[PDB]
């Protein structure tokens, strides 16, 4: 934005938004998959209790 | 804006010592986190407000 117009800046920015957004959907999928393992543990810990 | 480096944030005096040839400090995300003021050769940290 310090160096390009509202016409070619967009063509670059669109690739930062795509990449970073894919880096969120990846992190959230990893957290959901791990949350399911911590839950299996929490359900065993409640049963041990 | 410093030397064309647009941004938004709160500026505060840094304890970071830049060597004579540096103008910008970078963080782990490669964003400019500190800058040497071009008129008076002292260092500001840049922080998001």
């Amino acid at each position: 934005f310090s160096r390009l117009d509202k016409v070619e800046a967009e063509v670059q920015i669109d690739r930062l938004i795509t990449g970073r957004l894919q880096s969120l959907q990846t992190y959230v999928t990893q957290q959901l998959i791990r949350a399911a393992e911590i839950r299996a543990s929490a359900n065993l810990a409640a049963t041990k209790m | 804006n410093f030397n064309g480096l647009k941004g938004t944030g709160v500026l505060t005096e840094s304890n970071k010592k830049f060597l004579p040839f540096q103008q910008f400090g970078r963080d782990i995300a490669d964003t400019t986190d500190a800058v040497r003021d071009p008129q008076t050769l002292e260092i500001l940290d840049i922080t998001p407000c």
